């Protein structure tokens, strides 16, 4: 779950999007927009061995 | 058909574009078109056929 | 449903006198302040297109109000561009305001036509086959717009053409026109020159083929 | 069916702010503009109530807009109070317009406390129980309110509590929240700045208890 030093069980590569084709712009419509990403659990997931808090947020 | 060295790949898209004000010239204006995807190390011969397309029953 | 806006009806309008739609046509200029809006742009990234149509009109008129207007779907016209082959503009729309009756009209005698060149002598132009005939437009699908019972327009005519179907940017075989059958005359103090309104929907389309937005040639 | 109005959108509202309505308080105060008539008096005359809620909202945007609002029913909230433990005025409403997001909220910092007193040394406040986490918003029932396709808000929240009742002048368990998710951009010329109107029904209610009106202590 925690990574104290990079190894292959922890990290597992990366995720990235790509921009395939310049999208249109319409007439007099505005500019710039906006994408939100989202995340969730698989249906499989499940953690394991519990373990005790960092109370830092307290600070 | 392909022909070239041994350890080498790549990838090619084939499209086919209808009559417009001029021919399509960058692949994003394409890629809006018919198109296929033909991987260099698949096959060597990704057959094409042009879909027949008209408003009429025959052409000049 | 596109809606479009006309010219206001007045009095000063003679008779015979009309104004057409020319559909799918009269949409690449938003005729009439009309924005489809889906249907507009779906046309360009297509090229082969195939669909019905159905229209409506409106025009209030008043108890102290008296006239006559024809409305009439015909098809394969060529009344929607001048005399040397180009389609008019909106400043010359809200100039002429309406389509007067002409001896050139009557007799398809201006319709755009090929300039031969410098090789032949000049003939004298004398008719054309896509005259008009003022009175009997009434064969063709069409109803009437008295000031005393006229309510609105209806209409559904089903697909025409050369082919199964044709070109979008060049396809012209439906088209709605209006006719001021008696002068307007009214008292005044009622609605005075009221406006006309117009609707359109097509009906059972079928888009054809895939590409990028069409470019001017 | 109780319907009040809520400030106006604007461009300069930044991103994460909010305001909130907390039922059935904000009918004491008419929050914005907003008068039963029956329920508000009815509660006064009684002590205890059990009911649910079903609220609505709406904000008309235009083809040219664009941002992105987040609605939420957050229960057992006491964002509704000043830090120092007394309801805000009609004059700050105004003023404020929304409320920023800030570390005390995001802390639950600056929520109202008793003073220890001359006794006791004085304590630095650290933290509470209430922050605010503003991206976990989305957990409890919610909608999104994009300028493209935001139509309206609905949510039908059923009855909760300590306790199967509790008294009205207290009792606080749900409230409604509103939140800027993108800040709101636009081309001039469409609908600037567009109002927000939000409408609350109970349901199932059961009042309790019968006394004069509730005076003040």
């Amino acid at each position: 779950t925690r990574a104290i030093t990079n190894s292959v069980y922890s990290a597992d590569g990366w995720f990235s999007l790509h921009k395939l084709t310049k999208i249109t712009l319409p007439p007099d419509c505005p500019q710039s927009p906006c994408i939100l990403f989202f995340a969730s659990a698989g249906e499989d997931y499940t953690l394991r061995l519990p373990v005790d808090c960092n109370p830092s947020y307290v600070f | 058909t392909f022909c070239g060295p041994m350890m080498a790949r790549g990838k090619f898209l084939l499209s086919y574009s209808p009559p417009n004000g001029t021919q399509p010239q960058t692949l994003s204006e394409a890629m809006q078109c018919t198109y296929s995807i033909w991987d260099i190390g698949l096959n060597s011969s990704w057959t094409f056929v042009v879909p027949y397309i008209s408003p009429s029953d025959y052409r000049e | 449903w596109y809606t479009g806006r006309l010219n206001s009806w007045t009095k000063a309008v003679k008779t015979f006198s009309f104004q057409a739609v020319p559909l799918p046509g009269a949409f690449l200029s938003r005729q009439g302040g009309l924005n489809g809006g889906a249907f507009t742009a779906t046309l360009h990234r297509h090229f082969l297109m195939k669909c019905g149509w159905q229209v409506q009109v409106q025009c209030n008129l008043t108890q102290f109000h008296q006239g006559a207007l024809l409305v009439a779907m015909v098809p394969e016209t060529t009344l929607d561009v001048k005399p040397d082959g180009k389609a008019k503009s909106l400043q010359e729309l809200n100039e002429e305001q309406w389509v007067e009756m002409s001896d050139d009209y009557r007799t398809g005698k201006n319709m755009p036509f090929q300039s031969l060149g410098t090789y032949y002598r000049p003939p004298n132009w004398t008719w054309g086959p896509n005259f008009i005939n003022p009175y009997q437009v009434t064969v063709f699908p069409h109803q009437i717009l008295n000031a005393r019972t006229s309510t609105s327009v209806d209409i559904n005519v089903p697909y025409i053409g050369e082919t199964p179907t044709q070109s979008s940017e060049t396809q012209n075989s439906w088209t709605l026109l209006v006719m001021v059958l008696v002068p307007l005359d009214y008292k005044e103090g009622a609605t005075t020159d009221p406006e006309i309104t117009f609707s359109v929907r097509p009906t059972s389309p079928y888009f054809n083929g895939l590409r990028n937005r069409y470019t001017a040639g």
